[PDB]
RNA sequence: UGGUUCGUGGAGCCAUGGGGGAAUCUGGGCGGACCACCGCCUAAGGCUAAGUACUCCGGGUGACCGAUAGCGCACCAGUAC
RNA sequence: GAGCUAGCCCUGGCCAGGGUGAAGCUGGGGUGAGACCCAGUGGAGGCCCGAACCGGUGGGGGAUGCAAACCCCUCGGAUGA
RNA sequence: GAAUGCCGGCAUGAGUAACGAUAAAGAGGGUGAGAAUCCCUCUCGCCGUAAGCCCAAGGGUUCCUACGCAAUGGUCGUCAGCGUAGGGUUAGGCGGGACCUAAGGUGAAGCCGAAAGGCGUAGCCGAAGGGCAGCCGGUUAAUAUUCCGGCCCUUCCCGCAGGUGCGAUGGGGGGACGCUCUAGGCUAGGGGGACCGGAGCCAUGGACGAGCCCGGCCAGAAGCGCAGGGUGGGAGGUAGGCAAAUCCGCCUCCCAACAAGCUCUGCGUGGUGGGGAAGCCCGGGUGACAACCCCCCGAAGCCAGGGAGCCAAGAAAAGCCUCUAAGCACAACCUGCGGGAACCCGUACCGCAAACCGACACAGGUGGGCGGGUGCAAGAGCACUCAGGCGCGCGGGAGAACCCUCGCCAAGGAACUCUGCAAGUUGGCCCCGUAACUUCGGGAGAAGGGGUGCUCCCUGGGGUGAUGAGCCCCGGGGAGCCGCAGUGAACAGGCUCUGGCGACUGUUUACCAAAAACACAGCUCUCUGCGAACUCGUAAGAGGAGGUAUAGGGAGCGACGCUUGCCCGGUGCCGGAAGGUCAAGGGGAGGGGUGCAAGCCCCGAACCGAAGCCCCGGUGAACGGCGGCCGUAACUAUAACGGUCCUAAGGUAGCGAAAUUCCUUGUCGGGUAAGUUCCGACCUGCACGAAAAGCGUAACGACCGGAGCGCUGUCUCGGCGAGGGACCCGGUGAAAUUGAACUGGCCGUGAAGAUGCGGCCUACCCGUGGCAGGACGAAAAGACCCCGUGGAGCUUUACUGCAGCC
RNA sequence: CGAUGUCGGCUCGUCGCAUCCUGGGGCUGAAGAAGGUCCCAAGGGUUGGGCUGUUCGCCCAUUAAAGCGGCACGCGAGCUG
RNA sequence: CCGAGGGUAGGGCCCGUGACUGGGGCGAAGUCGUAACAAGGUAGCUGUACCGGAAGGUGCGGCUGGAU
RNA sequence: CGCGGGGUGGAGCAGCCUGGUAGCUCGUCGGGCUCAUAACCCGAAGGUCGUCGGUUCAAAUCCGGCCCCCGCAACCA
């Protein structure tokens, strides 16, 4: 049957992309504290 | 006179649908419409604030001339008169000697090819617009401003009107549709007539789908639902209402009235309405 | 399913 | 209404959202309602080191751990997944 | 977090084939004129049968599954909300 | 040493289940250390509206080639989507960007909010929509509308020539639009040929034939031909298109109009360039100077912005054209030609799947296009096949029980069972024929029947063509033939009668309920006069609605028919300028503290003083509610009638043992041999009843009840047969569970149901196929139940607050 | 109560005897035939249907008879539901 | 080929019969009330409508076959 | 022996709460009006309060047992 996951490559990066979380007050705490726990992604990979 | 239809279908029974035969011209103006947007009820946060909206016929916007005092003197032709899926009311296509096009409603009676003209000077006439202190008492008027210059407001459904009863220094004592008794200010701009299709409350949609068609949802009952939707949820089986019949926002629905008490407008209303 | 309803 | 030990208390003091609304020392505030007396202090402008706090960083030292412990990671770990 | 699911918005796409034969129109009849009747034409409909497509009615299987909802037979809708 | 403890290691179950669609395999040759599993050949089978081909998502080197086989692959492995290395993706024309706008997003101006932030016109962004110039072939191991070949085309720059009032983010035109049905002419695609081209073949009884088999085209600029779309010309006026305008709009006038003219597509043709089969021989080469023609069928595609009808009334913006403003007319634009210039990103491969989403090479899920042929009425259905692609990554045997899926069955035919559940039956087409009832549509495919193949002969109409032949499409009549049987295989209703419920088509508990539930047209009540009411938001702002009482919100009812009674005392809502009560505030009788005093300070009665409440009315498709006891008629029985008590008023019509009836299988009637169900009645209705509507109702229903016919393996009652498993051999090899075990029966005993205690009995040791009585078997710290001064959802005239409103 | 699945049916039995039938008896208000009642006796047998989920029961047609009870209201790691 | 008739299926007409149900006629001395006949004590009758244990009442319109 | 309510002239209801006082309508009987009946008018009679027992100076009244008669309830399985 139709699962959850159904990649689209546009929506990942408008949703969870870098410019997404920097344009908003909590996706500037995502990256803050992404970088300080010193993940090597901010942001999830999309090709584009 | 509306049009039936044979029971072919179950619902082609019930289906009635407006004659149309006045109807002169079947494509609009393209220079008078505009693009409509579609709503769904949803506001600008994006909230559904009006439930059971959306899902019908697309639309253009008509833009109706409803000032008039725009083109004081100027007569204009009855071009045509058309369908506007925007209003219950028919609208006319007029072309005023001046090269201008412009829709207005379409009163009772109107026809193709006639003159009407707007301004204190115009005779008294359907689809002539006055000023309302220059418009005779007893007068059947409608597409009437509210107040001066701020654009016809009232009675521009299918088939209303309103009478002119008398007058009192600068205002004029109108009733309204609803049977409102009501000071409106002279100045004000009405037309004369009633507003056409007054066969449009005959109408009988048939079947679930016509009302779809309108962008019309199915509206649910506040019985149908639980306690935590609506005051009426809930309970084994079926149940009356168990309280006061309420809205789902819990407010009473039977007879509570809902017109703001200091409201200004109250030194205008002369009676409320009636049946 | 679940447990035998044993009520 | 807040603050203070003060939760309306005899409730002052400091602060102030609303209304009313002064005076320039013979002016004004305070000493726990209020009044007298006796004293203290000068509101509605601003600035000011040091002693104080913290440990990303560096070093020193442990009746601290010793690879299931000690940091989540002694190792290509905020990785693989 | 609405890449699942619910509703709405914008823009596109899809619906084999067959059956029934509404209004209207033309002609004929009818009458003072009408209503109306017959035939032809016409091709309406949350119309009929049935694939795609959308479903999930009954039963059987599966039940550490092929599958954390599947498989087989059967069955509903299929120009419309 | 225990915490269903934590982390890890290793056991047991066990050589057990399983090895992932029952589309299927066999053999020969090759390679190699090794071969059912890799390569080649022949045979066989499966898909073929796909299980073939092409796009788009997503994936991201999985592509090609060489060398590999530890692991990955459910077995094997020499193979591979695996490991190592090298190679591979070529564009002015395809797609996206240097173009346009849509929802929406963002947002100079502006608005709002403690902060963070929320809005917001223009503008900007935003596509699978608008716009815009490339077709056919060849070539690589791997890319090709991209490289190459042939023939075309677009934009930008610069020059030459001719022409012109040139010039725009501004004005206007256009772009520009629905659903259904559909004309003419074409193309795609396909069928046929006695004509053209071709390596050959003659078999096994016959055929050297007007025989068999294969093929018989593709692209193409200008020109021309066919078919279409678009499009009036001229003049005068002019105040409107937010300046101007010679444009457009409006008025008048002349001429032109089912035309034509001009213009724009599509198809055909077209210089030229291509392609080219079977077969044969080792992807190639030959065939081959291959031929490339005629007839038919024919789109849902094309001409297209075509036509008609209908109501639910069907994007924007740019490109483009035209108009003029600043400016400029040494410019500038248009037309023609010439040279030059033309950037960035994608391009491999998979793509209904072993490469995407499902932890797996997972029977699931995944949008668009092509999807051949024959027959079956048609069709994308069904059967078999083309092209093409596969036999599903464990096998070999055996032929037990039992399971699955499947076939048949004497006599009976629902006797099965909660239930005809399941499975039979029926089944397409043509014709004959068809009932109650009905809202006149229907019910209806009602029911029930007859026909269906093949051969010969006669004949009617249409399409193409020419009116004929030929091809093709619809028929009609007559005479025959064969079989058990002619929709001969495959696909393809069982029917009727009668209730309940719901009008109907729809909708729902993704994943135990599809329903009588929700919805639905329609009915009624009620709010709302527009800066509407109502809704979201602190606000701004939005929705409502660019709507205006024939409209919009809320509530209930639920097509339609006939109807919807009595009660306003309580609650609600509506009305009521009196009266009562009522807060802050006003007022200040009269008191109190302190001071020598002027004063300062505090308390404070009468009185004025809103909404709300009380009080007076109204109101039922507002919440709701609609009685009791006793007596009475000339047989009896029963009471039309009366008495009395109570209430705000005592349930009307209609219906009733009912989706409601406890006593209950009420009573009687029907149906049956027999009927706790069903149907029709009666009425002492435990405990119907009129918009939480009452009683009916044609049609409708994968709803629930009852009956009958048809037919059956449901059953009496079971039998046999098929295949996939189960079993055996080779390969690979889990699991929950498990205190340890050397783990029998009875009768007792025991914490009350004992392999484990007592007494007796019985019993050599160890497995394999089976069956499920026990191990109070496994699984899940019982959902029931209770308990906890545990939790959460929900309610209200519980308490206390807050929003909101007054 | 860190679960002893709970009605009925179907299937499969097995046991008790307070015996329904069949066999053996006594007494009889036992003429015969047929019964009544009690004693002994558990070897075997103890039907098919209509209704209801039913157990039970009533009904139909038979029968030698259409027994009553236990086995966790025997039997859901056997099925149904 | 036709064909008595037999069979299957579906209609139409008529007769009889049915729990129960509707009203009708009749029946020496039942119970309720008093509608009509006099202005019958509300003139009556009337078509229709609605209501009520029962006659009846009331509305609308009509008749005189209505009295003074 | 689950929980309520009730028993008083002939019928139907007060009086019980708060101990001393039996009451209302109809009915029944005598008279009147009428030709007669009904209606109507004038008079009158009839209840030791289901029962036994207790408290009290005194019980329909208050308390306990019994009799009778209506109403409610009987849930989780
Ligand atoms: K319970
Ligand atoms: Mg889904
Ligand atoms: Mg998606
Ligand atoms: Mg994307
Ligand atoms: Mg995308
Ligand atoms: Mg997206
Ligand atoms: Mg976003
Ligand atoms: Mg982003
Ligand atoms: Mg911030
Ligand atoms: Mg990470
Ligand atoms: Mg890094
Ligand atoms: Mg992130
Ligand atoms: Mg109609
Ligand atoms: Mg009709
Ligand atoms: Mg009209
Ligand atoms: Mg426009
Ligand atoms: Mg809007
Ligand atoms: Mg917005
Ligand atoms: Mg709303
Ligand atoms: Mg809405
Ligand atoms: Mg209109
Ligand atoms: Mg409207
Ligand atoms: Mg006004
Ligand atoms: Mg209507
Ligand atoms: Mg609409
Ligand atoms: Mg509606
Ligand atoms: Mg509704
Ligand atoms: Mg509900
Ligand atoms: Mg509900
Ligand atoms: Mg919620
Ligand atoms: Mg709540
Ligand atoms: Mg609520
Ligand atoms: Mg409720
Ligand atoms: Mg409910
Ligand atoms: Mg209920
Ligand atoms: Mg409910
Ligand atoms: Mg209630
Ligand atoms: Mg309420
Ligand atoms: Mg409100
Ligand atoms: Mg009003
Ligand atoms: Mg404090
Ligand atoms: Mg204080
Ligand atoms: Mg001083
Ligand atoms: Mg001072
Ligand atoms: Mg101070
Ligand atoms: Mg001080
Ligand atoms: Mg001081
Ligand atoms: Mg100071
Ligand atoms: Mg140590
Ligand atoms: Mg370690
Ligand atoms: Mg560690
Ligand atoms: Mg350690
Ligand atoms: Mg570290
Ligand atoms: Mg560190
Ligand atoms: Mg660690
Ligand atoms: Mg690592
Ligand atoms: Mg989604
Ligand atoms: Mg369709
Ligand atoms: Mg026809
Ligand atoms: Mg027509
Ligand atoms: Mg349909
Ligand atoms: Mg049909
Ligand atoms: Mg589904
Ligand atoms: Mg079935
Ligand atoms: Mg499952
Ligand atoms: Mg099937
Ligand atoms: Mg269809
Ligand atoms: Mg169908
Ligand atoms: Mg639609
Ligand atoms: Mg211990
Ligand atoms: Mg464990
Ligand atoms: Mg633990
Ligand atoms: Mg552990
Ligand atoms: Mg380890
Ligand atoms: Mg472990
Ligand atoms: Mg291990
Ligand atoms: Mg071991
Ligand atoms: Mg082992
Ligand atoms: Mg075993
Ligand atoms: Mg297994
Ligand atoms: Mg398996
Ligand atoms: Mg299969
Ligand atoms: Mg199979
Ligand atoms: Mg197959
Ligand atoms: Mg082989
Ligand atoms: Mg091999
Ligand atoms: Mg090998
Ligand atoms: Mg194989
Ligand atoms: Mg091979
Ligand atoms: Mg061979
Ligand atoms: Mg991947
Ligand atoms: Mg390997
Ligand atoms: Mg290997
Ligand atoms: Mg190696
Ligand atoms: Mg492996
Ligand atoms: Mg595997
Ligand atoms: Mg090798
Ligand atoms: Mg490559
Ligand atoms: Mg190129
Ligand atoms: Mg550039
Ligand atoms: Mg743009
Ligand atoms: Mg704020
Ligand atoms: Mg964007
Ligand atoms: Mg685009
Ligand atoms: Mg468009
Ligand atoms: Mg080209
Ligand atoms: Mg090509
Ligand atoms: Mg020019
Ligand atoms: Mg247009
Ligand atoms: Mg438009
Ligand atoms: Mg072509
Ligand atoms: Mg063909
Ligand atoms: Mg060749
Ligand atoms: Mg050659
Ligand atoms: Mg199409
Ligand atoms: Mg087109
Ligand atoms: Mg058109
Ligand atoms: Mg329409
Ligand atoms: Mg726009
Ligand atoms: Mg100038
Ligand atoms: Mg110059
Ligand atoms: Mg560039
Ligand atoms: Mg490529
Ligand atoms: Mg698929
Ligand atoms: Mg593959
Ligand atoms: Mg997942
Ligand atoms: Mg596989
Ligand atoms: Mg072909
Ligand atoms: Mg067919
Ligand atoms: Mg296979
Ligand atoms: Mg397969
Ligand atoms: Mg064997
Ligand atoms: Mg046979
Ligand atoms: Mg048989
Ligand atoms: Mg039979
Ligand atoms: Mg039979
Ligand atoms: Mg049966
Ligand atoms: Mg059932
Ligand atoms: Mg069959
Ligand atoms: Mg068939
Ligand atoms: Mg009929
Ligand atoms: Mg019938
Ligand atoms: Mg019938
Ligand atoms: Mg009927
Ligand atoms: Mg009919
Ligand atoms: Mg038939
Ligand atoms: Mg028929
Ligand atoms: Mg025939
Ligand atoms: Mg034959
Ligand atoms: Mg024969
Ligand atoms: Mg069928
Ligand atoms: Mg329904
Ligand atoms: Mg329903
Ligand atoms: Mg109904
Ligand atoms: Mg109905
Ligand atoms: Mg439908
Ligand atoms: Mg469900
Ligand atoms: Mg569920
Ligand atoms: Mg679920
Ligand atoms: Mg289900
Ligand atoms: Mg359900
Ligand atoms: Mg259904
Ligand atoms: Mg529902
Ligand atoms: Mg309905
Ligand atoms: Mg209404
Ligand atoms: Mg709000
Ligand atoms: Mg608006
Ligand atoms: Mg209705
Ligand atoms: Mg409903
Ligand atoms: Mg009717
Ligand atoms: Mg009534
Ligand atoms: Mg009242
Ligand atoms: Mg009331
Ligand atoms: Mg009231
Ligand atoms: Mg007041
Ligand atoms: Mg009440
Ligand atoms: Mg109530
Ligand atoms: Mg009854
Ligand atoms: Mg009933
Ligand atoms: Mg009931
Ligand atoms: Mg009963
Ligand atoms: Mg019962
Ligand atoms: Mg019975
Ligand atoms: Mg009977
Ligand atoms: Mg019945
Ligand atoms: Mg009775
Ligand atoms: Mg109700
Ligand atoms: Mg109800
Ligand atoms: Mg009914
Ligand atoms: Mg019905
Ligand atoms: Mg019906
Ligand atoms: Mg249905
Ligand atoms: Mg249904
Ligand atoms: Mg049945
Ligand atoms: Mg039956
Ligand atoms: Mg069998
Ligand atoms: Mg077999
Ligand atoms: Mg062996
Ligand atoms: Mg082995
Ligand atoms: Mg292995
Ligand atoms: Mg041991
Ligand atoms: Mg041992
Ligand atoms: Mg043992
Ligand atoms: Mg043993
Ligand atoms: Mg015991
Ligand atoms: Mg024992
Ligand atoms: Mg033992
Ligand atoms: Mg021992
Ligand atoms: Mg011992
Ligand atoms: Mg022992
Ligand atoms: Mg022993
Ligand atoms: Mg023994
Ligand atoms: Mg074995
Ligand atoms: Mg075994
Ligand atoms: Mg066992
Ligand atoms: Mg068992
Ligand atoms: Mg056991
Ligand atoms: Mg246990
Ligand atoms: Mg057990
Ligand atoms: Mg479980
Ligand atoms: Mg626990
Ligand atoms: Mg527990
Ligand atoms: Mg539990
Ligand atoms: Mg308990
Ligand atoms: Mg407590
Ligand atoms: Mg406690
Ligand atoms: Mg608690
Ligand atoms: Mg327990
Ligand atoms: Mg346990
Ligand atoms: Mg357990
Ligand atoms: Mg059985
Ligand atoms: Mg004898
Ligand atoms: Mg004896
Ligand atoms: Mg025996
Ligand atoms: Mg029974
Ligand atoms: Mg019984
Ligand atoms: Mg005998
Ligand atoms: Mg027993
Ligand atoms: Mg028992
Ligand atoms: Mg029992
Ligand atoms: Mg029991
Ligand atoms: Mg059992
Ligand atoms: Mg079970
Ligand atoms: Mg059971
Ligand atoms: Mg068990
Ligand atoms: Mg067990
Ligand atoms: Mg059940
Ligand atoms: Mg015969
Ligand atoms: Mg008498
Ligand atoms: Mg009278
Ligand atoms: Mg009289
Ligand atoms: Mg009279
Ligand atoms: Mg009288
Ligand atoms: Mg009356
Ligand atoms: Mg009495
Ligand atoms: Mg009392
Ligand atoms: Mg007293
Ligand atoms: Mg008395
Ligand atoms: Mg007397
Ligand atoms: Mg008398
Ligand atoms: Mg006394």
């Amino acid at each position: 049957m139709k699962r959850t996951w159904q990649p689209n490559r546009r929506k990942r990066a408008k949703t969870h992309g870098f410019r997404a979380r920097m344009r908003t007050p909590g996706g500037r705490k995502v990256l803050k504290r992404r970088r300080q726990k010193g993940r090597w992604r901010l942001t999830p990979a999309v090709r584009k | 006179a509306v049009k039936k239809f044979k029971p072919y279908t179950p619902s082609r029974r019930f289906m009635t649908v407006a004659d149309f035969s006045e109807i002169t011209k079947t494509e609009p103006e393209k220079s008078l419409v505009k693009p409509l947007k579609k709503t769904g009820g949803r506001n600008n946060q994006g909230r559904i604030t009006v439930r059971f909206r959306g899902g019908g016929h697309k639309r253009l916007y008509r833009i109706i001339d409803f000032k008039r005092w725009d083109k004081v003197g100027i007569p204009a032709k009855v071009a045509a008169i058309e369908y506007d899926p925007n209003r219950s009311a028919r609208i006319a296509l007029l072309h005023y000697v001046d090269g201008e096009k412009r829709y207005i409603i379409a009163p009772d009676g109107l026809q193709v090819g006639q003159q009407v003209v707007a301004g204190p000077d115009a005779p008294i006439q359907v689809g002539n617009a006055l000023p309302l202190r220059f418009i005779p008492v007893g007068t059947v008027v409608h597409a009437v401003e509210l107040e001066p210059k701020k654009g016809a407001k009232l009675a521009r459904a299918a088939g209303t009107s309103a009478q002119i009863q008398g007058r009192e220094g600068d205002y004029v004592i109108l009733r309204l549709p609803s049977g409102e008794l009501r000071k409106v200010h002279g100045e004000c701009y009405a037309t004369v007539g009633a507003v056409g299709n007054a066969d449009h409350k005959n109408i009988v949609l048939g079947k679930a789908g016509r009302s779809r068609w309108l962008g019309r949802r199915p509206h649910v009952r506040g019985a149908a639902m639980n306690p935590v939707d609506h005051p009426h949820g809930g309970g084994e089986g079926r149940a009356p209402r168990g309280r006061p019949p309420a809205s789902p926002w819990g407010w009473q629905t039977k007879g509570l009235k809902t017109r703001k008490r200091r409201k200004p407008s109250s030194r205008f209303i002369i009676a409320r309405r009636k049946k | 399913m679940t447990h035998s309803m044993r009520c």
